[PDB]
């Protein structure tokens, strides 16, 4: 998959830079940003493991919206089961350290957008975060970045009917990542591989 | 891009 240098890199070329707090484990406080938006990657799993997959969280203190923008688009439920994931923290210090009435929305994907032996996770986070930084009212769907990809029902994760699309996805993401990023650019081949669709197959 | 869905949460 991808390192978080790679990410750090990435996010940086694709002007998230002023709103970016950082890569980080699952272990990641939540929001101290009552007043700017801010953004992270976040690992599901602990940084004593290695790491396994990685998600994006967004904060926009205009609507008070926690983004959670994970690409397999699993319920909270399944992040628990798939991922021994769970948030509730997160938000709620988020809330209390950043809206003024101790509410927010959760925005959270409900599909997907990777294939299930991707390992593009990491980059299609960016891909997100690129949305974020530009239309933080609108970064999930009907914006300029995300309209590039097309999300699957979760429940369709598996389905050869649906592979074609979650492969197309994974080809705009890189040719996104070819005219937006310089870093990706000077590493394509090797990132490439080390996330491509059919990776964990090899 | 994703459907998503939207809760809100008070604490
Ligand atoms: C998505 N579908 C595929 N999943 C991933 O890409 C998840 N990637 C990682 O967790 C990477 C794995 C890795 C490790 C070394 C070199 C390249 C890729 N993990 C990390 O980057 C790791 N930091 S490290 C080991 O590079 O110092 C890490 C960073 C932050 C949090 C966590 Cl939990 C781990
Ligand atoms: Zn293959």
């Amino acid at each position: 998959g991808s390192s978080e240098q790679e990410l750090k890199a990435i996010v940086k070329d694709l002007g998230c830079g002023p709103y970016f707090l950082g890569t980080y484990d699952k272990r990641f406080p939540g929001f101290v940003s009552p007043h700017k938006l801010a953004c992270a990657i976040v690992n599901t799993a602990g940084r004593e493991t290695g790491g396994v997959h990685w998600m994006a969280f967004a904060w926009n203190p205009r609507s008070k919206t926690c983004y959670l923008f994970e690409p397999f688009g699993f319920s909270d439920q399944r992040l628990k089961q798939v991922y021994q994931f769970e948030y509730e923290s997160l938000l709620r210090r988020s809330a209390i350290a950043s809206s003024p009435d101790r509410c927010i929305t959760l925005e959270k994907s409900t599909q997907s957008v990777q294939g299930p032996n991707s390992a593009a996770c990491g980059l299609f986070c960016c891909m997100f975060l690129h949305a974020f930084a530009n239309w933080p009212q609108t970064p999930m769907d009907h914006n300029p970045t995300m309209n590039l990809i097309t999300g699957v029902p979760n429940s369709m994760l598996n389905s050869p009917q649906v592979q074609p699309t979650l492969r197309r996805n994974q080809e705009q993401l890189y040719s996104f990542l070819e005219r937006h990023s310089p870093y990706f650019r000077s590493h394509s081949a090797q990132i490439r591989s080390a996330t491509s669709f059919c990776h964990l197959k090899n | 891009g994703v459907q998503s869905l939207k809760r809100r949460r008070c604490f």
